[PDB]
């Protein structure tokens, strides 16, 4: 499915991108 | 008197290595005291040899517990845990207690640094703020320990020849005497060199990137090696990505990463590694796999 | 028999004593006091003792633990004389590794063994070995002698304890190290010394 690390780096730019 | 507090504390790490939680007021004194160690430590924290160093651990307590049993149990072992103690596992209250706790006992023994989940922002996304919630009815223990997290030095120097830190590199630093300028008494910022020592990551593009994770800068190998000689360092250590054998050389053996919550939130499946730095500092790496779940196949 | 087992039983017994899993390392220590007295003490000096001699150095320290605790078991079977010319020379030799976890072996071997091989033994051939340590360039081996004293000095004759023990903690008092001082303070009050 889903790249492990693609998953978590995609939310962590959500984040950031909301600040 | 000291002697008092001292048995206490150590009864606190025997009950917090059952995986039984402190009390909110047993937590307050912890995080008060603990700051008056972490104030006096610079942010580049100079470290001695032997030692052995730990990548994330994202509070999977019993994985810990596995670490200890692989490496040595503290003090008699001297640990340097590059960040990242919380989120991401169901036991970030006990794993930070009790790294908290191992570091006011035993301040010269055990190195905490401060990775990017030691954050007010990113602790109440990723779970570390429901825990305490869940845990405790109130959020004051969450407000201490991120509290705490302000005095975690960013960076650690091992016998002046190995730098040891959680993200990686900054375009906004050339020598360790820029990160010793910094103010890191703060909530991580957004941008600047503080952000990027906790966010960035190595990469096989030539110079320097624009971060997928929309924090920190990546970094090729030309900037490693400028960096290393700049600054007469051997090595790198590094922290903060998943990487499924345990750790990874990268940029010719200038960087390496260490990885050291095995299976990552329990689905990854990965290895978990340490590097263990000789009495000569010759560096060893162990790779281990999940502790064995009691009650859980 | 289980003699006529022994030479089928060893190549088991090295593959499981090497297995790359360390749990499963451990398990057969678990059971070598066991096997080591269904195999007899000849038997196991030509064939097992190289093996139990290895794990002590294991990269994992359970295993190292493990096979700590496994010597005081082998030596309440095989006796005070086995032990003295057969495990003892052999543990004191890891003294001098360059690896502090591995020097800090030794003392948790004598810790254990001071229990089984008696006041003579201890004070002859196990004592100065953890005299001399106390000047290891290493703190944590530091702490861990005067830890050591503490746990066998009950065992040592009292002109041993006021002779040798008493200054050697003193001076450990002394240490830059504050885990040093701690411990030798301690040392010092749970022996009645200071
Ligand atoms: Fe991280
Ligand atoms: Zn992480």
């Amino acid at each position: 499915g889903m790249d492990l690390i693609n998953r978590e780096t995609v939310h962590e730019r959500e984040v950031q991108t909301a600040m | 008197d000291e002697k008092v507090f001292t048995k206490e504390l150590d009864q606190w790490i025997e009950q917090l290595n059952e995986c039984k939680q402190l009390s909110e007021s047993q937590v307050k004194s912890l995080c008060e005291k603990a700051k008056e160690i972490l104030t006096k430590e610079s942010n580049v924290q100079e470290v001695r040899c032997p030692v052995t160093v730990c990548g994330d651990v994202h509070g999977q307590f019993h994985d810990l517990m596995e670490l200890f049993r692989i490496g040595g149990k503290s003090p008699d072992t001297n640990y340097l845990f590059m960040g990242d103690y919380v989120d991401r596992g169901y036991y970030s209250v006990e794993t930070v207690t009790l790294l908290v706790a191992l570091k006011v006992r035993y301040r010269e023994r055990i190195t905490i640094l401060r990775g990017n989940h030691e954050s007010r922002q990113i602790t109440q996304v990723y779970g570390f703020y429901d825990e305490c919630l869940r845990k405790y009815g109130n959020a004051n223990v969450w407000k201490y320990f991120t509290d705490l997290f302000d005095y975690l030095p960013l960076t650690a120097l091992v016998d002046g020849q190995i730098f040891c830190l959680h993200g990686g590199l900054s375009p906004s630093i050339d020598t360790l005497d820029h990160i010793r300028a910094l103010d890191r008494l703060q909530e991580v910022p957004h941008e600047g060199p503080m952000c990027d020592l906790l966010w960035s990551d190595p990469d096989d593009r030539g110079g320097w990137g624009i971060s997928p994770r929309g924090a920190g800068y990546t970094f090729g190998q030309d900037i490693s090696e400028t960096f290393n000689h700049a600054n007469g360092l051997t090595l790198v250590s590094r922290a903060h990505q998943l990487v499924m054998e345990g750790y990874n050389w990268c940029h010719d053996r200038n960087v390496v990463t260490i990885f050291s919550a095995p299976n990552y939130c329990y689905r990854c499946g990965n290895q978990a590694a340490i590097m263990e730095l000789d009495d000569t500092l010759k560096y060893s790496f162990l790779q281990f796999d999940p502790a064995p779940r009691r009650g859980e196949p | 028999g289980i003699r006529q087992l022994s030479q089928s039983l060893l190549p088991a017994i090295v593959e499981l004593a090497e297995d790359a899993k360390w749990r499963v390392r451990l398990a057969i220590i678990e059971y070598m006091p066991l096997l080591a007295g269904q195999l007899g003490v000849e038997f196991f000096d030509e064939k097992l003792n190289s093996l139990c001699m290895a794990w002590l150095v294991d990269h994992v320290y359970a295993i190292r633990e493990a096979a700590t605790s496994n010597l005081k078991k082998l030596v309440e079977k095989f006796g005070k004389e086995w032990a003295h010319a057969t495990i003892i020379p052999k543990v004191l030799a890891m003294s001098g590794d360059p690896n502090y976890l591995h020097r800090m072996t030794t003392l948790f071997c004598i810790n254990v063994l001071s229990e089984v091989c008696g006041q003579d033994i201890t004070t002859k051939h196990m004592l100065p070995t953890v005299l001399r340590m106390a000047g290891d360039p290493v703190a944590n081996v530091r702490f861990n002698v005067a830890k050591s004293l503490q746990k066998i000095g009950p065992i040592l004759d009292n002109s041993t304890l006021q002779s040798e023990v008493k200054p050697i903690l003193e001076k450990l008092t002394q240490d830059q190290d504050v885990d040093v001082k701690y411990f030798a303070q301690e040392a010092l009050t749970v022996l009645s010394l200071a």
